């Protein structure tokens, strides 16, 4: 009945030194049912990534709105959106829906790719903009990854390092969460390079 | 309903309107809520009709019975017994009485019981849905230790201004004057208190 | 939940997985979902924990009482029965209950009576219980045969729970084995259902849908 | 309601009563019990001071508790009814909540309950 | 309508090591946005080393717990100063909880001790009496922020040997009661930061063959 | 079930070096109606405990006779009455703890928020709270109703940890108290002027003052307050 | 929330807590909610988070396209009817609750408002979930031509009340200072009272500690 | 549980009773028997809420095994549903009625008759050639009216019962697993063990 | 809240407490519920203060533009433009005003303007939760053709027994003399009218 | 309508759906096909509320036939599935919605592969090697769970598809009346007449 926890999955980013992480579950269900163990739920646009959890016909929706505009972005600006700019356009786009709007749980992560800086930002469903410094949580099982990073989490990581501490914080607080899991992502954000882990976890 | 009570030299004087309603159809026009509950222990009945003649009823019984083994009950014995009956059956009672009585001892007191069942001794006493519209113009009305006619004069003006005001009062001014002489009745009708 | 028992050759199969949940809150893997009644008879649990484990310890009494009285092993009919007629007395005030009755006695042989809250006592052959039971029905009624070995039948109960413990969202932790013969239950392990997942594929080429 | 301890110990360790209910069964017609290799036998004695009785009808001195039990008695007749009808009430309750018939044994220890109930109650002989 | 419960906030944390337990809880008691106390005692010493809580609506676990202290005084009397184990107390609760099974004590209880042969006991209830032994039980409002982060540091989970990539688990080593305390207040540090209910102190109850002792931790007040 | 019908709002209190303070308004309120304006609601029980309540007043009242009757029963074959067997603060709270939790438990409560404010036999400040719950706690400041919200924090800033209590004199309390109840006549609509006071000192013993009134009230800055935005005259 | 404003000598200044909360949980603990308008009018923003920013913004815009069109500087007074007309239209849907501050060519102005459209004028005023704490603190302490030095005080004073005392507001305290003949100075972080503690342990984990089932380079570049 | 038919014949009765039993999104059983020996030549079938049809036939034959013994004497098949429905119309207006519907078919062997009895949860009893419970009567009715006659042997009473069983099997949406057929006549109760 | 206006001798008074309350909690206890629609036509306003300070604006709007188009407006139409939206509007306003003027031609004159949007010319008119109470005690107290300080003094009074029985109201006491010298703003703190 | 299955094997996708259609009381028919061509490689069954199911899966039918003349070219099963996705997405915000699942079969020509869609009437597309819609996925899952294989034939993925429904034919309460199985592969579109 609850819009936000049909489908379930959850969303966490950290910030290091000198990059960004973002890592999901892949897990869709129907309540109970187990359906898909393949549903990524990060997505990017050239170097800004966006992690949706909610709704999961909202997820897409909102991955095939954010394409549309941030490629007309690019046509108009000749040059790719940036994290800071993007964080405002998922704002906009879901407050215009304040009155009917998207169940979802956004996240953004990127480094500006002039100022060199690592950024996160997460939302509400209807854009109430969360820009932390430390870690932005997302999801069914938010209260376990907010005490997840909130312990684990120390400022300044290395990407090496980052990487160990999120995976860990997806992890443990996928296992205490019914509606998410069925195997997880983790991306490693660098200013010129990018890398994709998929982690071996509990199938349950 | 327009019920009050008032505390003045010589004793106490218990006043109501005459009005009986079901809705909006006035069902009696001349119904008597002065009752007596003992010789010189009166109340002023509020609410539930069928409550509050049940609790009078009772009341009276107990009273009779206390006076034949221990002799004339106090005003505030009299209003123990109904807070008794009030309190412990508020679930199932919507009753607001006014007690009044004259003892030689005590003099003239008045205690009033609203819904909860919880009783306060006072000077003089307002209540029923009429008393709304008059509580300023007692407060600045009232004064203690006033004559027999100044305390009628009171009530009848009092009473008056909430019949004119309150759809659920109206008819005649039955009163009711408790002091050392005796218990006296007293009513006034429409044509007298409406051209005060 | 997912519980299950089955009746074959060697005597009974009870299997179940281990998850507690409160909402989508997974509150415990740890939970102990057969109540050992005495040594020669096992109850699971499903529905209400507390109603469960408190009316079946109390079976137990029960079946102690008969046998100091009667001097002889009460039958599984009369075990489960004893807990049925209890739980139709309160039906109405809101009990929460469906369990296996398991046992094996001389005059009956292997025996399983589901008994449940609104009063339901079956004998039968093959009982599948939880939100997941629909899952191990299905690994159950492909495979299930009279003349099963302890061993592939113990198997057999492992699997189906696992195969329930992937897909139901409310189901999973690790599974609990149980066998029952005419001299009483043995247990046979537990067994976390994230090693033993990958595991199965592995050894069994199933789930070839999930990356490993 | 009446409460008066009738089946009480006297100086010597006897409880009268009880004792004095022997002697009723003591005066009551005949019976016995024979129980062969694969069967067993109830025989009562009927008194011949009654004649001109009908014996369809008369209540016959063996009574059946279920299809597989029997009881017989002696003693005061009025009394044994009481017996018979709580041995048949138990017999039914017996079978519908463990879901088998009494053994003889079982039977026999309630019945016999029931007579040691009413040597310590109030109010009973 | 006359609700007869309510919500006093609170979070409890039970942990059974080798040879000795714990059981931890906050000391603030809230309704609604208010704080009603800064310190108000939750986790009690019941005598013959056994420590109890009973977290959620306030009144109904001050009942069960002067219920329970109860039970151990009656036990004592009955059989003869007999010591009431562990196992024997959880059992008693389970009868306390469902004997009001149709008008529940609204708490989740947790008592912690020794069992019979000195090994680390802790056991967990929900409110109508299922109960269960367990290593490690968070319990009350923050219990999703502190459990996941117990699997994953005192139970090892997801954690593999470097240089196997998961073939080989973190194996399951003994830890120390100083071990355990930092971890205890780790949890309610993490949970206070990010739970409004949690705060203010916490109070912890050390239970070994040697008896039970306490340690206190200012927590933040906001 | 009921509903509460003639009410009393805040009871306010805190704890001071040698002892504890607590008062309470003079009014009962019939909803929005002021209705009865000389109401007694903290109720002296001996010379060492004074019990004020909030809520219902006809339940207030019930247990204002328990209390009185508490106290008759007390003196029943006891020689040490009005010494070692005196009634203390304690005994008063717990009994009315048990009285309201027991009332919940049947679905039929006492409509109160009660503090049981006093001094032990030992010297030691004895101030906690229960209410138709049957839920109680301490505090060094405790606090019902509006008092709760807008009470306790001035409290607080006098008295905010236990190791305040020493540093604390009685001055300072009443004080403090004193300007609670100013604040609370400002900002909650079913207030009165006109209050009682209490302290329990383990001294100089119980001190009641009846009549006391909210004095030195700000209200100058409301003559040019005009409109609500764009006015000027 | 906790959100203050009063005005003192030659000035009007705000106050705010930083704690964001959605039900139990802290999902921001450092938040802005005082609210850009104009360079000299501020808002500090209560109720929900999202429409108390979202109106705000909007009617900045708006204030700063009429201050371009009518060469004057703006006004509070036109800010307060532009959020009030805006929040009636939308009968309490847009759930926002409003402290206006500012000062302009008229004076300085304190103002707050409800999100079915009321509004009041005030010396000092406070709204959220911890504004009863906050007012005790004003009603205790605020007089008549405070300075600057006093008023800082008193406002950040009667956020703390909220802080300690509301579990609805949380974390440090933002301060915006509007005086007169002054640029207005945006104090956040303003108190910092609760920093966390030093943690007991370290919880970096050794490198390979998570298992790995697939690796693999993701290509952000443009083709 | 679902489908209870009844049909009385020249000198038979014969009672047929749905096997399945579901509860809620699985079929938990296919083999159940819907009916209680009260007595050697009187049977009754039951459907209706779970727990308490088992319950209320068990409770009924024990006091009919009760009666028995102690008359040593069968009562006759009218005489049993006047005692069933009693028990039914007493429960109506209980704390929590017995909702149990059931069907009594009986041979008489002091008239040399079979009796068919039906009767609802309520206690509303008739005595009929052929009877049904829920929904059952709603699609055999119409083949029942049609083909019966009072004259019928044991075989085309069987054989009319296929017909109305397949038009269930037909137009029912549940799938109820067949159902198990017990005939009631002067030799006593037989179940037919192919069907 | 509990507001009047009273025609006089020299034209119109408007009265009214201070106090705005959101359930039992004080919001602002220096409310001004006086307010101007026109140089000589104000406004007391009670129900919702977003519909009724809506509504104000509105006609504020309306009086500024006939002004500019007509010269000044009569208290009539003002009252007429104050019904206009409060009957058209009806099943979405909750708004209890009571509109006073002072014309050179026509004098004081008071319209109240009740839930429904109706309107009524009145010698004097009291409104707001708090009126109840002083329905007996205007009703008796209330002469025409006053002197300015006899109607200070009956608007004082009236109200200040309005604020002592009625929680919703409370505070000042602020109110707004019109006549031929002009627009005269008065306040009287609690310790004034208390006493009285 | 009820049971919707589908499996994608090898060089093809099967598609099995049930033959049943109930309006309350009665099975008004036992020989429904569920199912429409979009393209001749693409096939879309669907089950959902009355009336709602036929509209829908008309209205894309007659939207991709007319994309096929317009462009003369068959769209991949992937880019319709995608329209039907936003079809269904735009739907559920509507006045009245469309409550229909639909499972989308198709081979690509280009690529050389079957592909299965699984979409509900939210919008919530998802590719499977198997998918089911509504309690048919509860019984069949753990079975293709045990069974299936990337490169099963044709005949493979037929006979576990026969075991999926006879675990359905077991445990589901309802007569849903057989399925019609229907192949999509290289040559395009048949149906499975004995089955
Ligand atoms: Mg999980
Ligand atoms: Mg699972
Ligand atoms: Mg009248
Ligand atoms: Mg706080």
């Amino acid at each position: 009945s609850d819009p936000s926890s049909i489908n379930g999955g959850i969303v966490v980013a950290m910030t290091g030194k000198d990059c960004v992480a973002i890592a999901c579950d892949l897990r869709l269900g129907s309540q109970s049912l187990g359906v898909s163990n393949k549903f990524e739920k990060i997505f990017h646009y050239g170097h800004v990534f966006l992690g949706i959890t909610g709704l999961a016909t909202d997820v897409t929706t909102l991955n095939e709105m954010f394409r549309y505009k941030t490629n007309l972005y690019k046509l108009k600006e000749e040059r790719a959106i940036e994290p800071e700019t993007f964080t405002q356009l998922v704002s906009s786009s879901l407050y215009e829906r304040r009155f009917g709007p998207y169940f979802v749980g956004p996240v953004v992560a990127g480094i500006n790719s002039k100022s060199g800086k690592p950024f996160i930002a997460g939302f509400d469903l209807i854009g109430c903009i969360d820009e932390a410094k430390d870690f932005i949580v997302s999801g069914t099982a938010s209260d376990q990854l907010f005490g997840m990073c909130e312990s684990l989490y120390e400022p300044n990581l290395e990407p090496e390092d980052l990487f160990e501490t999120i995976s860990q914080a997806l992890l443990n607080a996928a296992d205490r969460d019914a509606l998410s899991g069925w195997g997880a992502v983790v991306y490693i954000i660098k200013k010129d390079e990018v890398v994709k882990r998929y982690l071996k976890m509990r199938q349950d | 309903t327009s019920i009050m009570a008032v505390t003045f030299k010589d004793g106490v004087i218990l006043g109501a309107d005459s009005r009986t309603t079901t809705g909006a159809y006035i069902a009696n026009r001349v119904t008597d809520k002065l009752t007596r509950v003992h010789d010189k222990i009166w109340c002023c009945r509020s609410g539930s009709a069928a409550d509050t003649q049940a609790i009078a009823d009772i009341v009276q019984y107990h009273l009779e019975l206390y006076t034949s083994q221990y002799g004339t009950p106090s005003t505030e014995t009299a209003a123990s017994v109904f807070k008794e009956l009030c309190y412990e059956n508020k679930d199932n009672l919507t009753a607001g009485i006014i007690v009044a009585g004259y003892d030689d001892k005590n003099k003239g007191e008045v205690y009033t019981i609203p819904l909860g069942g919880s009783v306060h001794k006072l000077p003089y006493a307002i209540a029923g849905s009429g008393s709304t519209f008059i509580y300023g113009y007692c407060d600045k009305n009232f004064r203690e230790n006033m004559s027999k006619e100044e305390t009628v004069d009171f009530i009848k003006h009092s009473l008056s201004q909430a019949i004119k005001w309150d759809g659920s009062s109206g008819g005649v001014i039955r009163m009711v004057v408790l002091t050392a002489a005796g218990v006296e009745r007293l009513i006034f009708y429409p044509d007298e208190y409406e051209q005060l | 939940t997912t519980t299950l028992a089955f009746r074959f050759q060697g005597g009974i199969i009870v299997a179940v997985d281990s998850r507690a949940t409160a909402g989508n809150w997974v509150a415990s893997q740890t939970v102990k979902k057969v109540i050992e009644i005495n040594p020669f008879l096992l109850g699971t649990m499903a529905g209400g924990a507390a109603d469960c484990q408190f009316w079946e310890t109390w079976l137990g009494s029960q079946c102690r009482l008969h046998e100091l009285r009667e001097k002889e092993r009460i039958s599984v009919a009369a075990a489960s029965k004893i807990l049925s007629n209890l739980v139709y007395q309160y039906k109405g005030a809101g009990l929460s209950m469906g369990t296996m009755i398991c046992g094996y006695t001389r005059k009956e042989g292997p025996t399983i009576y589901y008994v449940d809250s609104d009063g339901t006592r079956l004998k039968g052959d093959i009982f599948c219980v939880g939100s997941g039971q629909t899952f191990a029905y299905g690994v159950l009624d492909s495979n299930y045969k009279w003349d099963l070995s302890v061993e592939d039948a113990l198997y057999l109960g492992k699997r189906s729970i696992l195969a329930a413990a992937h897909r139901d969202a409310y189901s999973g932790g690790s599974v609990n084995l149980y066998h029952v013969t005419e001299d009483g239950w043995i247990y046979h392990g537990n067994h976390d259902v994230g090693e033993l997942f990958w595991k199965v594929k592995e050894e069994e080429g199933s789930f070839n849908n999930v990356i490993g | 309601g009446y409460d008066r301890a009738l089946s009480i110990f006297s100086p010597d360790g006897h409880i009268f009563q009880v004792e004095y209910a022997l002697e009723a069964v003591k005066r009551g017609t005949c019976a016995v019990g024979v129980k062969g290799k694969n069967c067993v036998v109830l025989g009562c004695e009927r008194r011949s001071t009654l004649k001109l009785q009908d014996t369809r009808i008369t209540p016959s001195k063996v009574s059946k508790i279920d299809s597989h039990v029997v009881l017989s008695f002696s003693g005061l007749n009025a009394d044994s009814r009481i017996l018979i009808e709580k041995a048949r009430v138990e017999a039914q309750s017996h079978r519908l909540t463990l879901e088998d018939p009494v053994t003889v044994e079982y039977l026999t220890r309630y019945v016999a309950g029931v007579q040691q109930r009413y040597t310590q109650s109030g109010g009973v002989r | 309508q006359f609700n007869p419960y309510g919500d006093n906030g609170g979070t409890i944390l039970g942990i059974a090591g080798e040879d000795f337990a714990v059981l931890a809880g906050d000391t603030r008691n809230i309704t609604d946005y208010s704080i009603n106390s800064r310190y108000e005692p939750k986790v009690f010493d019941c005598g013959d080393n056994i420590v109890m809580s009973a977290n959620g609506f306030a009144a109904d676990g001050d009942a069960l717990v002067k219920r329970f202290k109860n039970s151990v005084k009656w036990y004592h009397f009955d059989h003869n100063d007999k010591k009431l184990s562990i196992n024997s107390a959880a059992r008693n609760i389970q009868h306390l909880l469902y004997g009001k099974r149709f008008f529940p004590y609204y708490v989740h209880t947790i008592i912690a001790g020794l069992d019979e042969d000195g090994k680390g006991a802790v056991y967990s209830f929900d409110p109508v009496g299922s109960y269960e032994r367990e290593q490690c039980r968070a319990g009350g409002a923050a219990a999703s922020l502190i459990m996941p982060f117990l699997d994953n540091q005192v139970n090892f989970k997801n954690q593999y040997e470097p240089g196997t990539n998961g073939k080989v688990k973190k194996p399951l080593k003994y830890l120390s009661v100083e071990e355990v305390i930092k971890l205890v207040r780790d949890s309610f540090t993490s949970a206070t930061e990010r739970h409004i209910q949690v705060g203010d102190g916490l109070e912890i109850l050390i239970v070994t063959k040697d008896g039970v002792r306490k340690e206190f931790y200012e927590l933040k007040r906001d | 079930t009921q509903q509460p019908i003639v009410t009393g709002t805040s009871v306010i209190s805190m704890k001071y070096d040698n002892g504890v303070i607590i008062a309470a308004d003079n009014l009962g309120s019939y909803g929005s109606l002021l209705r009865f304006n000389g109401v007694e609601r903290l109720i002296p029980v001996g010379d060492n405990t004074v019990v004020g309540i909030s809520g219902d007043i006809s339940d207030m009242q019930h247990i204002e006779r328990l209390l009185k009757d508490l106290v008759t029963e007390n003196a029943y074959d006891n020689p040490l009455a009005d010494a070692e067997e005196a009634l203390e603060p304690s005994y008063i709270f717990e009994y009315l703890a048990t009285v309201m939790y027991q009332r919940r438990s049947k679905m039929n409560p006492l409509w109160n928020a009660i503090i049981v404010a006093g001094v032990q036999s030992n010297g030691d400040q004895f101030l906690r709270y229960v209410n138709l719950l049957g839920v109680t706690y301490s505090s060094p400041t405790l606090a019902t109703g509006f008092g709760a919200h807008m009470a306790n924090p001035l409290l607080r800033k006098v008295v905010d940890r236990e190791s305040d209590i020493p540093k604390t004199t009685v001055q300072v309390a009443e004080e403090a108290i004193v300007n609670a109840m100013r604040v609370l006549y400002y900002r909650d609509a079913r207030s009165s002027r006109n209050f009682s006071l209490a302290i329990i000192d383990k001294n100089t013993g119980l001190t009641f003052k009846k009549n006391l009134q909210v004095e030195n009230m700000k209200w100058d800055f409301a003559k040019d307050i005009k409109g609500y935005g764009t006015q000027k005259i | 929330t906790t959100i203050a404003g009063l005005v003192f000598q030659d000035g009007v200044i705000l106050g705010a807590d930083t704690r964001a909360t959605n039900d139990s949980v802290v999902a921001d603990k450092s938040c802005e909610k005082i609210h850009f308008i104009a360079p000299k009018i501020y808002c500090c923003g209560a109720g929900v988070a999202a429409d108390a920013e979202a109106v705000t913004q909007l009617i900045g815009s708006n204030i700063e396209l009429h201050s371009l069109y009518t060469s004057r500087e703006p006004r509070v007074v036109s800010a307060l009817q532009m959020l009030k007309q805006h929040l009636f239209k939308y009968q309490g849907h847009i759930g926002a609750y409003l402290i206006v501050a500012g000062v302009d060519p008229t004076g300085s102005h304190l103002f707050s408002i409800h999100a079915h459209g009321s509004t009041d004028v005030g010396y000092y005023l406070s709204l959220g979930s911890g504004s009863l704490a906050a007012m005790a603190v004003l009603e205790s302490h605020w007089k008549q031509d405070l300075t600057k030095e006093e008023a800082i005080k008193l406002a950040s004073d009667a956020i703390q009340a909220g802080i300690w005392n509301d579990l609805g507001s949380g974390s440090n305290v933002d301060v915006c200072v509007m005086e007169i003949g002054k640029d207005a100075e945006y104090l956040r972080n303003y108190l910092t009272p609760n920093v966390r503690e030093e943690k007991q342990k370290s919880y970096k984990f050794p490198r390979g500690t998570t298992a790995v089932l697939k690796e693999s380079i993701v290509n952000i570049c443009d083709i | 549980m679902d489908i209870i038919l009844g049909i009385r014949v020249q000198d038979s009765v014969i009672l047929a009773s749905s096997k399945a039993v579901t509860r809620g999104i699985s079929v938990l059983k296919d083999s159940d028997d819907k009916t209680r020996q009260l007595s050697p030549h009187t049977l009754m079938s039951f459907a209706g809420e779970a727990g308490d049809t088992v319950q209320f036939a068990e409770y009924i034959q024990a006091n009919i095994q009760l009666y028995s013994i102690r008359e040593d004497y069968e009562l006759s098949p009218q005489a049993v549903s006047s005692f069933v429905r009693q028990e039914l119309a007493k429960s109506i207006r209980s704390r929590r009625p017995y909702q149990v519907n059931v069907l009594i078919g009986g041979y008489d062997k002091k008239k040399n008759k079979p009796e068919l009895y039906q009767i609802d949860y309520l206690g509303t009893k008739v005595e009929l050639p052929y009877g049904a419970h829920g929904y059952s009567g709603f699609y055999t009715f119409s083949l029942l009216d049609h083909h019966y006659r009072p004259d019928m042997t044991t075989e085309e009473g069987l054989d009319l019962l296929k017909l109305c069983v397949q038009e269930l099997e037909k137009r029912m949406p549940m799938d109820f697993k067949g159902v198990i057929v017990k005939i009631v006549d002067k030799d006593g109760i037989r179940q037919v063990d192919d069907f």
